[PDB]
DNA sequence: TTTGTCATTTTGCAGGTACTCTTATTCAATAT
RNA sequence: CUAAGAGUACC
DNA sequence: ATATTGTGCAAAATGACAAA
C-alpha cells in the first residue's frame, strides 16, 4: 500500500475539483451533516444539508480527502482544502 | 422490519471467481439428500423429510421456520440439497466442451495427445488466454488419431524418443442427442461411449495436462463436467401447485429410482440403457429445454418446461429482466401536460403523487420543528408524513397511529414524508434514449392529475402533450438527492455533449411570440409595458426610457425583451444580405442585454449553437440560462396572449 | 526480406523461420507496388525502441496487453517489419487538436 | 439477420 | 414502475453510480446474504440470534462475510449453482490491477 | 492460495512448523521485512511492563511478588478497564514466574542470545524454560535436537542462572 | 509463547463521532475490544504496544451509509499455545479425571491418565491433590506441562497437556 | 487507415440528413471498434468476445453459454465493469464512483 | 448493441480513456481532452484568406515601411521603430504564425476555417472591450514586449496534463496545439493593437478569462464517456445510389463482409 | 500416411415503456 | 395464482 | 365415487478429393 500511495510531491492530476468529487463530497457532507455530524462553518440560520456543504465548501471547512486511483490501482490523495472548485 | 443485525463484517464483492462442482464440494455443502420424488408426504400437510421441498432447505411456509438456519423466510437463503445420481450424466452445456476435451485426451491413457515435442504446440502451448489455448491444442489434437506412444526426437528426427504413451487408436466422437457415438477406425467399429469411461478418462488428465487445456486445478477439473452428484436448489429457487424445476427435479428423482431399481434387480442391458438416456434426457432438460434436434420436455400442461436456462436468458430472464433492469420503488407515472408559467427546472407533480411519492428525512435538531409539524400533519394531506423510521428498524404508521397520540421524535429517526416543493426528482420518458431524456427537476405541487412541464424541456425529452406519460424518480437518500441536483439538473443539460449545442430552445408558441413582438412593427403602450415588465421576475425596477417619445410614449417590442436578456450578453450574427443597417431587420446585434437590432426568431432563440441559449450559458452560468428561458417565456406569452395569433382555412388560399 | 513474383510455396514457407534471431520477411510485388504509407488514410508510424517502449509503460502505468492492439499481419506492420511485444507511435492529425499520438502493440 | 433482419451468424 | 436498461444506461451516462446504485438497491431489491472468505459460495449457515456462521465442508466459522447484492443476483447465483456453476465471491483482490 | 478448504501439516512446536504467520520474517508496518522476535517470559514481562506505563503516562498527560502484584494490580485497574481478567491471569503468571527482574539483567540476556544466534521461538523457549541440565533441556525442546551442542547449551544456560536475579 | 504481531482491525465510525477527538475515539475503541481477546488465528490477544501513536490512517466513508471504516494496524503482543510446547504453570484445582494447571492467562488440564499410576487422587487430605511415591502435586503448585495438542475454540481456546515424558513434573 | 475510414463512413451515416455529432464521441466509436488490431462489430461475435468480465459479457448476448464457458474457463470477473456492480448491486467506479472520499484527521483537529 | 459495447468506457485521472480491462482506448479523450458541452464553433484566421490579406493581418515591421504601424496605435509607437529586441520579438511571433498556417492546412485539407474548439476567444475580446471601454482613438498602453510574452506565457499556462515528464508534456504539447494556434491567430500583435486596440489591463483580464475557461473546458476524470458517445450516436439514428440511414448504420456496426453498395472512389 | 482444399449440412429471432381483457389448467378407462 | 393470448397508448 | 396413468446469410464444421 506503500507502493499505492503516490507521494504528495508528484501528483500529476489536476488541482481542479472534478463535478463528480463536487457532487460526491456535497452528498457526503449533507449526509453527515443529516446524521449530526459537527459542522465547521458558522449556520446564518439555513436548515437544509445540501446548503450547509455548500457553505463549508465554500470557505474550505471540509475534512476530507479524495483518493483518486489511477487505473493500475495507485491512487493520490487530494485534500478538499487544496482543491479548487471553479465550476 | 428488513434484515436484522448481524455480526459478520460488511464488505464489497471485489472478485467473482468461477468454476464447476466437485461432487464432493456438492455432497459437503448439502443440508439434506433428497431420495422421495414426493414434494408433501401423506399427511398432505406437511413437506416430507427427504423430498424435494426438505425442511432443511427452507421453510415452504412463512408460519414456520427453516429447519436448517432457524431463520424466517426473509432471512433464509436457501440452503442447497444433493441427489445422488446412480450413474454418471453429461452436463448439456458442456457435453460440447465434453466432447472437445475427450477429442483432445487419449481415450484410454487419459494424457495429451500431442505434447511439447509437436512443432506446432511450442506455439499452442505458450498462447496466454485460456480460450485461445484450447480452441488451438482442440484445432490441433482433434486430426490425430493415435497415441503416439513414440516420437521423434526433438534434437534430431533419426532417433525416436519415448513419452508416455500407450499407442491406443483415438475414435471419431460424434453427438448423437444426448450422447456420444464413438467410431474406432478399423483395424470401423461403432458405439456409444459411456458417461462412467469418460469421467474415468477425465480423472486421469494429468494436472499440467488440463491446466494447459484452460481448467483451474482448483475451481474447474474437467471432470465435473460429468455429472454425479445433482445440486437441488432450495425451494426459494423454486417457489410454490409446484414449480416447473419442482416437477422436473421429481421426474429426475423417479428416473433416478427406476436406473437404480433396474441395476440392483438385474435387467437386460437395453432397459439399463433405456433408463439411463431417459435419466440423462431429465437432467439434460431440467438444464436446458432449447436442445437442437431432441423433442422438448413437455409440461403437465402441454407445454414446455421453463428450464432454468430458459429462466437466464432473454429480455425477460434474470439478467436483463431482473438485475440490469428492474421495478423500482418510489415512482410514479401518468399524462404531462404543458405549463409556461413553470419554471424549465421546475416540474408540476399531482398533489395525489406527493401525498403517495415519499423521501425519509433524517430527524435533525435543524429540521425537527417542521417534521414535528408534518407528523402531526399526517399522510391524509399535503404536506405530511407517511411513515417515521425508529433507530432500531422499527416502523411508525402514521395512519391507524393517530390514537396512540402525538409520537415524540427523536434524533437520527427518519420521517418518511410527502415530496414538497424545490424537492429534487428524476424526470424520464420513454424509451429515453439519450441522458438529456432523463433529467432533474424541482417538484411543485399542483392540484389536478397531470404532471406539468415548460414547454422548452419537452425538447429534450422529446415529449408531446397528446396523450403522453412520463415517469418520475424519487430519491431516497442525501447523497442520491445532491448528487441528483448538482449532475442531472436540468439547467446543467442545457449544452448537449452530442452537438455541443444547447439541447433546450424557445419552442411552440413562444417562438412565433417573439418573432411578432420583436418586429419593428410592433410598438407597446405604457400599460401593457407595465404589465410585461411586472411579468420579468429578475426585472430591475426601473422602466426604460421609451424608443419614441413625442408625440406619444411608445416602446418597441425589443426594448420589452431586452430586459428578459441578462445584461452583459454580446451577440452578432450576420444572416444573408444583412448589414449594420438591417432594412430587412434579419440577422441579429445585442449590445450589453439591449436588442439593437435583429427579429428574434428560431436562429437566436432555439436551440442552435451560438444562439442567445448557447452564449448565456457559457458566459452567465446555467442558471442565469434557466432564468432567461423562464423570463423570455413570460414575456413572450403575456405579449401573445394579449395579441393574439390564430390560423385559418384562409391561410391556405392564394 | 525476400521479393517474390507470383508466390512462395508451402513447402518453402516452413522454412521460411531460420536459426534466430536472423528473420526473414516475404513481400509480394504486386503488394508493393504501391506505397501504403504514402496514403493521407494512413497517419504516420514509428518503431519505439526498448528503452522508449519501457519509458511509455512506466509513465502511463499500463500492461502488456492494455495497449492499443496492431496485427503482425497488418500491411504496416510487415512494412515497418514490426516483432511482437515492440511499440509503435502513431502520429494523426486529429481535428480537435492538431496532432495525436497513439501507441499500438504489435500481436 | 440481427435478429432481426442471429448475425449473421449465430 | 420499470428501471430498464437503458434508463440505467442514461443514469450512468450522467455519472450518477449512488443513485442507481439507490434505485437498483433500495428501491427494487436489498439482500443481505452471508458468505465465506475460503469459498466465495453463499452456503453459509448464519443463526443471526445465536451469533453463529458456519459454512460446511470448508468447516470455518471465524471467516464469514456478509455482502449486500439483489435478490435477483442471489436467485440468479443460486440458480447457476443448481446448474453446477460456482459464483463464488470473494471479498478482496487476489490480481493486481 | 484460495483453496476450497484447507489442507495442511498440523502445527507442531516440535517439528519448527510454528505456523505460516509465525515465520521467521514478517513485514512489518512500514512496507519492509523484520525478523519475527519472541519475548521469553522476562523480556515479554519488561515489554508489557514499558507498554502499561507508557499508556498510564500518556493517559496522566491527556522487587518482592506480594509488592509487584498490588503494582500491577493498582496498575491494570488505573491504565486499563474492564476485560482484563486474562490480562490480570498473565500479568500475575509473569509476576510469578519472573526469570529476570529489570532493564539490565533482560537486555544483557537478549544480547548474550543475539551472540548465540539460534531460532527465535527457541532461544525465547529457553529464556522461559529455567532448565538446568543441557541434555534434559534437549529432551524438552525437540527443536534442539541435533541442532546444537550439549556443552555450549549447558554454558550459555550457566551465564543465564549466573544472570538470574532472585 | 509470547511473541509481538502486527495486527490490523476495522472500525466503523458513525458520522456524529467525527469531533475534533475521532483519534481518541478510535483509540478507546480500539481497546475494550481486541484488549484481552481470545481468537484462533493468533491466540490471546492481551497488550498492545506503541500507545503513543498508532497508525489509524485515513478511514473511508462508506458509500450511502456514511459512517467511516478505518483500517487500524498496530503492534499486539500474544500468547499463541502450540502443539508438543514445554511450559510451567502453577495448579488451581483438582479432580477425578486430572488437575487445572494455570498457565499464563488459561487453564491446562492433565489427565490422571496423563499421570503416572503412583501419583493418585486422594481426597482425604485436604485440599484433594495428586500424590506419587516421591512427590505430590498440590493447589498453587508449580509444575511444567508439554502442550500437544490445541483444539481450536474461538470463545476460549482449549489446549491438551501432557507431564507424561521424561523430566515433565514439578522442577 | 481502417479506423479513419470507420470514423468516414460513420461521420458520413451521421452527417448524411444534415445531423451533426461531436467528433469525440464517433472518435470513440471506432477508436473502441479498432482498439484490437482489427475491425471488432458491435455485435455477440466482436465486442462480447472479449475477456472483459463474464457477468457484463452475459448482460448482453447469450448469456448462459457465456456463463458456463466461463465456469469451464474458472474465470475471474474483477468487477472492474459497470455491469458487475450493477448486478452485484454496488456502486460502480463510473463517475462519483471513480475515486474514494476519506476523512482526514489532522484537518478535522486543524479546523478545530 | 452501441451502449453494451460502450458501456465500460471512462475517462480516468490519467486523462487517458480506458475500458473495465483497463485497456487504453484513447490516451487523451477525445484526442484534446475537452468536455464535449464546452466547444463552441470558432474560426481559424490564420487558414484563410489570402497571403497579402494574412501579412497585412499580422505582418509587423519596425524597420520597413510597407508592413509597418501606426505609431498612434499605441503609447511608444516612436521609440519601437528601429528597434532590434522587439523586432526579433515580431519577427519569431510572425514565424510561428506562418508554422501555424502551413500546420493548420496540412491538417484540414479542405482549408476549412470554423471548427469546433473549446474556449471562445471572440466572446471574451467583446467582454473585455465593453468592461474596460475601449475609445478607439486613445493610443494603446500596451508594449510589444508585453503581448509577446504574455502569449506565450498564456500557452505555456494552459495545461491539460500534469504530468512532469517527456511523454506527458509531449502528450500536452500535442492536446493544445490546436487551440493554441487559434488563440496566436487571435491574439496577435496587429491585432490586438489595431483591430480589437487592447489596453493593459484588458489584455492581461483576457489571458487570465482564456486560461480559466481552458481549464474550466477539460473533461472531469470519471466522465462516462462510451455511454455518452452510444446515446449520441444511436438518439440521431432515431431522426433518420449508395445505402444511408439504418441499413448503412447495420452494415458498418455488423461488420459485414458483403454490403449492398460497394463503392471504391479513384481520384 | 497426411495435409490442407473444395463441395454438402448446422445454427439461431426479433426496441422501450405502459394499459386492458379473457381463458386455462391432459379426458378418460380403471382399480380400490 | 400462473401461463398464454388478444386488443390498445406514446414513441 | 375419486385418484392414477395412458423473412432474412455468413461463421463453423466435416467428410471425399488432390499435393507432397
Ligand atoms: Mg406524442
Ligand atoms: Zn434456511
Ligand atoms: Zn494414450
Ligand atoms: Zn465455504
Amino acid at each position: 500500500l506503500k507502493e499505492k500511495a503516490i507521494p504528495k510531491d508528484q501528483r500529476a492530476t489536476t488541482p481542479y475539483m472534478t463535478k463528480y468529487e463536487r457532487a460526491r463530497i456535497l452528498g457526503t457532507r449533507a449526509l453527515q451533516i443529516s446524521m449530526n455530524a459537527p459542522v465547521f462553518v458558522d449556520l446564518e440560520g439555513e436548515t437544509d444539508p445540501l446548503r450547509i456543504a455548500m457553505k463549508e465548501l465554500a470557505e474550505k471547512k471540509i475534512p476530507l480527502v479524495i483518493r483518486r486511483y489511477l487505473p493500475d490501482g495507485s491512487f493520490e490523495d487530494w485534500s478538499v482544502e487544496e482543491l479548487i472548485v471553479d465550476l | 422490519v428488513g434484515q436484522q443485525y448481524s455480526s459478520a463484517p460488511l464488505r464489497t464483492v471485489k472478485e467473482v471467481q468461477f468454476g464447476l462442482f466437485s461432487p464432493e464440494e456438492v455432497r459437503a455443502i448439502s443440508v439434506a439428500k433428497i431420495r422421495f420424488p414426493e414434494t408433501m408426504d401423506e399427511t398432505q400437510t406437511r413437506a416430507k423429510i427427504g423430498g424435494l421441498n426438505d425442511p432443511r432447505l427452507g421453510s415452504i411456509d412463512r408460519n414456520l421456520k427453516c429447519q436448517t438456519c432457524q431463520e424466517g423466510m426473509n432471512e433464509c437463503p436457501g440452503h442447497f440439497g444433493h441427489i445422488d445420481l446412480a450413474k454418471p450424466v453429461f452436463h448439456v452445456g458442456f457435453i460440447a466442451k465434453i466432447k472437445k476435451v475427450c477429442e483432445c485426451v487419449c481415450m484410454h491413457c487419459g494424457k495429451l495427445l500431442l505434447d511439447e515435442h509437436n512443432e506446432l504446440m511450442r506455439q499452442a502451448l505458450a498462447i496466454k488466454d485460456s480460450k485461445k489455448r484450447f480452441a488451438a491444442i482442440w484445432t490441433l489434437c482433434k486430426t490425430k488419431m493415435v497415441c503416439e506412444t513414440d516420437v521423434p526426437s526433438e534434437d534430431d528426427p533419426t532417433q525416436l524418443v519415448s513419452r508416455g504413451g500407450c499407442g491406443n487408436t483415438q475414435p471419431t466422437i460424434r453427438k448423437d442427442g444426448l450422447k456420444l457415438v464413438g467410431s474406432w477406425k478399423k483395424d470401423p467399429e461403432l458405439r456409444v461411449l459411456s458417461t462412467e469411461e469418460i469421467l474415468n478418462i477425465f480423472k486421469h488428465i494429468s494436472v499440467k495436462d488440463f491446466t494447459s487445456l484452460g481448467f483451474n486445478e482448483v475451481f474447474s477439473r474437467p471432470e465435473w463436467m460429468i455429472l454425479t452428484c445433482l445440486p437441488v436448489p432450495p425451494p426459494p429457487v423454486r417457489p410454490s401447485g409446484e414449480d416447473d424445476l419442482t416437477f422436473k427435479l421429481a421426474d429426475i428423482l423417479k428416473a433416478n429410482i427406476s436406473l437404480e431399481t433396474l441395476e440392483h434387480n438385474g435387467a437386460p442391458h437395453h432397459a439399463i440403457e433405456e433408463a439411463e438416456s431417459l435419466l440423462q434426457f431429465h437432467v439434460a432438460t431440467y438444464m436446458d429445454n432449447d436442445i437442437a434436434g431432441q423433442p422438448q420436455a413437455l409440461q403437465k400442461s402441454g407445454r414446455p418446461v421453463k428450464s432454468i436456462r430458459a429462466r437466464l436468458k432473454g429480455k425477460e430472464g434474470r439478467i436483463r429482466g431482473n438485475l440490469m433492469g428492474k421495478r423500482v420503488d418510489f415512482s410514479a407515472r401518468t399524462v404531462i401536460s404543458g405549463d409556461p408559467n413553470l419554471e424549465l427546472d421546475q416540474v408540476g407533480v399531482p398533489k395525489s403523487i406527493a401525498k403517495t411519492l415519499t423521501y425519509p428525512e433524517v430527524v435533525t435538531p435543524y429540521n425537527i420543528d417542521r417534521l414535528t409539524q408534518l407528523v402531526r400533519n399526517g399522510p391524509n394531506e399535503h404536506p405530511g408524513a407517511k411513515y417515521v423510521i425508529r433507530d432500531s428498524g422499527d416502523r411508525i404508521d402514521l395512519r391507524y397511529s393517530k390514537r396512540a397520540g402525538d409520537i415524540q421524535l427523536q434524533y437520527g429517526w427518519k420521517v418518511e414524508r410527502h415530496i414538497m416543493d424545490n424537492d429534487p426528482v428524476l424526470f424520464n420518458r420513454q424509451p429515453s434514449l439519450h441522458k438529456m431524456s432523463m433529467m432533474a427537476h424541482r417538484v411543485k405541487v399542483i392540484p389536478y392529475s397531470t404532471f406539468r412541464l415548460n414547454l422548452s424541456v419537452t425538447s429534450p425529452y422529446n415529449a408531446d402533450f397528446d396523450g403522453d406519460e412520463m415517469n418520475l424518480h424519487v430519491p431516497q437518500s442525501e447523497e442520491t438527492r445532491a448528487e441528483l441536483s448538482q449532475l442531472c439538473a436540468v439547467p446543467l443539460q442545457i449544452v448537449s455533449p452530442q452537438s455541443n449545442k444547447p439541447c433546450m430552445g424557445i419552442v411552440q408558441d413562444t417562438l412565433c411570440g417573439i418573432r411578432k413582438l420583436t418586429l419593428r412593427d410592433t410598438f407597446i403602450e405604457l400599460d401593457q409595458v407595465l404589465n410585461m415588465l411586472y411579468w420579468v421576475p429578475d426585472w430591475d425596477g426601473v422602466i426604460p426610457t421609451p424608443a419614441i417619445i413625442k408625440p406619444k410614449p411608445l416602446w418597441s417590442g425589443k426594448q420589452i425583451l431586452s430586459v428578459a436578456i441578462p445584461n452583459g450578453i454580446h451577440l452578432q450574427r450576420f444572416d444573408e444580405g444583412t448589414t449594420l443597417l438591417s432594412p430587412k431587420d434579419n440577422g441579429m446585434l445585442i449590445i450589453d442585454g439591449q436588442i439593437i437590432f435583429g427579429v428574434v426568431e428560431k436562429k437566436t432563440v432555439g436551440s442552435s449553437n451560438g444562439g442567445l441559449i448557447h452564449v448565456v450559458t457559457r458566459e452567465k452560468g446555467p442558471q442565469v440560462c434557466a432564468k432567461l428561458f423562464g423570463n423570455i417565456q413570460k414575456v413572450v406569452n403575456f405579449w401573445l396572449l394579449h395579441n393574439g395569433f390564430s390560423t385559418g382555412i384562409g391561410d391556405t388560399i392564394a | 526480406i525476400f521479393v517474390y513474383q507470383n508466390n512462395i510455396t508451402p513447402s518453402a514457407m516452413k522454412l521460411v523461420p531460420s536459426i534466430p534471431p536472423a528473420t526473414i520477411e516475404t513481400f509480394n510485388e504486386a503488394a508493393l507496388v504501391v506505397n501504403i504509407t504514402h496514403h493521407e488514410l494512413v497517419p504516420k508510424h514509428i518503431r519505439l525502441s526498448s528503452d522508449e517502449k519501457r519509458e511509455l509503460l512506466k509513465r502511463y502505468r499500463l500492461k502488456e496487453s492494455q495497449l492499443p492492439r496492431i496485427q503482425r499481419a497488418d500491411p504496416v506492420a510487415l512494412y515497418l517489419g514490426l516483432k511482437r511485444g515492440e511499440v509503435v507511435k502513431i502520429i494523426r492529425k486529429s481535428e480537435t487538436s492538431g496532432r495525436y499520438a497513439s501507441y499500438r502493440i504489435c500481436m | 439477420t440481427x435478429p432481426g433482419v442471429t448475425x449473421p451468424g449465430v | 414502475l420499470r428501471f430498464g436498461e437503458m434508463e440505467r444506461d442514461c443514469m450512468i451516462a450522467h455519472g450518477a453510480a449512488s443513485f442507481l446504485k439507490e434505485r437498483l438497491m433500495e428501491a427494487s431489491d436489498a439482500f443481505r446474504v452471508h458468505i465465506c472468505g475460503i469459498c466465495g459460495l453463499m452456503t453459509v449457515i448464519a443463526k443471526l440470534n445465536h451469533n453463529q456462521f458456519e459454512c460446511k465442508g470448508c468447516d470455518n466459522k471465524i471467516d464469514i462475510y456478509q455482502i449486500h447484492i439483489p435478490y435477483a443476483a442471489k436467485l440468479l447465483f443460486q440458480e447457476l449453482m443448481a446448474m453446477n456453476i460456482t459464483p463464488r465471491l470473494y471479498t478482496d483482490r487476489s490480481r493486481d490491477f | 492460495r484460495r483453496r476450497l478448504k484447507k489442507v495442511e501439516e498440523e502445527e507442531n512446536a516440535a517439528t519448527l512448523q510454528l505456523g505460516q504467520e509465525f515465520q521467521l520474517k514478517q513485514i512489518n508496518h512500514q512496507g519492509e521485512e523484520e525478523e519475527l522476535i519472541a519475548l521469553n517470559l522476562s523480556e515479554a514481562r519488561l515489554v508489557i511492563k514499558e507498554a502499561l506505563v507508557e499508556r498510564r503516562r500518556a493517559f496522566k498527560r491527556s522487587e518482592t511478588r506480594e509488592k509487584e502484584l498490588e503494582s500491577i494490580d493498582v496498575l491494570l485497574e488505573q491504565t486499563t478497564g474492564g476485560n482484563n481478567k486474562d490480562l490480570k491471569n498473565t500479568m500475575q503468571y509473569l509476576t510469578n514466574f519472573s526469570r529476570f527482574r529489570d532493564q539490565e539483567t533482560v537486555g544483557a540476556v537478549i544480547q548474550l542470545l543475539k551472540s548465540t544466534g539460534l531460532h527465535p521461538f527457541e532461544v525465547a523457549q529457553l529464556g522461559s524454560l529455567a532448565c538446568d541440565t543441557a541434555d534434559e533441556a534437549k529432551t524438552l525442546i525437540p527443536s534442539l535436537n541435533n541442532k546444537i551442542s550439549d556443552d555450549e547449551l549447558e554454558r550459555i544456560l550457566k551465564e543465564l542462572s549466573n544472570l538470574e536475579t532472585l | 509463547m509470547f511473541f509481538i504481531k502486527d495486527l490490523s482491525l476495522n472500525i466503523t465510525l458513525h458520522p456524529s463521532f467525527f469531533g475534533p477527538r475521532m483519534k481518541q475515539y478510535l483509540k478507546t475503541k480500539l481497546l475494550e475490544e481486541v484488549e484481552g481477546s481470545c481468537t484462533g488465528k493468533f491466540g490471546y490477544i492481551l497488550c498492545v504496544l506503541d500507545y503513543d501513536n498508532i497508525d489509524i490512517q485515513r478511514g473511508r466513508i462508506l458509500p450511502t451509509d456514511g459512517s467511516a471504516e478505518f483500517n487500524v494496524k498496530y503492534r499486539a503482543v500474544v500468547f499463541k499455545p502450540f502443539k508438543g510446547e514445554v511450559v510451567d504453570g502453577t495448579v488451581v484445582s483438582c479432580s477425578q479425571h486430572g488437575f487445572e494447571v494455570q498457565v499464563g492467562p488459561m487453564k491446562v488440564f492433565v489427565t490422571k491418565h496423563l499421570m503416572p499410576q503412583d501419583l493418585t487422587f486422594n481426597a482425604g487430605s485436604n485440599p484433594p491433590s495428586y500424590q506419587s511415591s516421591e512427590d505430590v502435586i498440590t493447589i498453587k503448585s508449580r509444575i511444567r506441562v508439554k502442550i500437544e495438542g490445541c483444539i481450536s475454540q474461538v470463545s476460549s481456546i482449549h489446549a491438551i497437556g501432557s507431564i507424561k515424558e521424561d523430566y515433565l513434573g514439578a522442577i | 487507415a481502417g479506423r479513419a475510414a470507420l470514423y468516414k463512413e460513420v461521420y458520413n451515416v451521421i452527417a448524411s440528413d444534415g445531423s451533426y455529432v461531436n467528433y469525440r464521441h464517433m472518435a470513440l466509436l471506432v477508436d473502441v471498434m479498432t482498439t484490437q488490431g482489427g475491425l471488432t462489430s458491435v455485435t455477440r461475435h466482436g465486442f462480447n468476445r472479449s475477456n472483459t468480465g463474464a457477468l457484463m459479457r452475459c448482460s448482453f448476448e447469450e448469456t448462459v453459454e457465456i456463463l458456463f464457458e466461463a465456469g469451464a474457463s474458472a474465470e475471474l470477473d474483477d468487477c472492474r465493469g459497470v455491469s458487475e456492480n450493477v448486478i452485484l448491486g454496488q456502486m460502480a467506479p463510473i463517475g462519483t464512483g471513480a475515486f474514494d472520499v476519506m476523512i482526514d484527521e489532522e484537518s478535522l483537529v486543524k479546523y478545530m | 448493441r452501441l451502449v453494451k459495447a460502450l458501456e465500460d468506457i471512462m475517462v480516468h485521472y490519467d486523462n487517458t480513456t480506458r475500458n473495465s480491462l483497463g485497456n487504453v482506448i484513447q490516451f487523451i479523450y477525445g484526442e484534446d481532452g475537452m468536455d464535449a458541452a464546452h466547444i463552441e464553433k470558432q474560426s481559424l484566421d490564420t487558414i484563410g484568406g489570402s497571403d497579402a490579406a494574412f501579412e497585412k493581418r499580422y505582418r509587423v515591421d519596425l524597420l520597413n515601411t510597407d508592413h509597418t504601424l501606426d505609431p498612434s496605435l499605441l503609447e511608444s509607437g516612436s521609440e519601437i521603430l528601429g528597434d532590434l529586441k522587439l523586432q526579433v520579438l515580431l519577427d519569431e511571433e510572425y514565424k510561428q504564425l506562418v508554422k501555424d498556417r502551413k500546420f493548420l492546412r496540412e491538417v484540414f485539407v479542405d482549408g476549412e476555417a470554423n471548427w469546433p474548439l473549446p474556449v471562445n476567444i471572440r466572446r471574451i475580446i467583446q467582454n473585455a472591450q465593453q468592461t474596460f471601454h475601449i475609445d478607439h482613438t486613445k493610443p494603446s498602453d500596451l508594449t510589444i514586449k508585453d503581448i509577446v510574452l504574455g502569449v506565450k506565457d498564456l500557452q505555456e499556462n494552459l495545461l491539460v496534463l500534469r504530468g512532469k515528464n517527456e511523454i506527458i508534456q509531449n502528450a500536452q504539447r500535442d492536446a493544445v496545439t490546436l487551440f493554441c494556434c487559434l488563440l496566436r491567430s487571435r491574439l496577435a500583435t496587429r491585432r490586438v493593437l489595431q483591430e480589437y486596440r487592447l489596453t493593459k489591463q484588458a489584455f492581461d483580464w483576457v489571458l487570465s478569462n482564456i486560461e480559466a475557461q481552458f481549464l474550466r473546458s477539460v473533461v472531469h476524470p470519471g466522465e462516462m464517456v462510451g455511454v455518452l458517445a452510444a446515446q449520441s450516436i444511436g438518439e440521431p439514428a432515431t431522426q433518420m445510389k449508395v445505402t444511408s440511414g439504418v441499413p448503412r448504420l447495420k452494415e458498418i456496426l455488423n461488420v459485414a463482409k458483403n454490403m449492398k453498395t460497394p463503392s471504391l472512389t479513384v481520384y
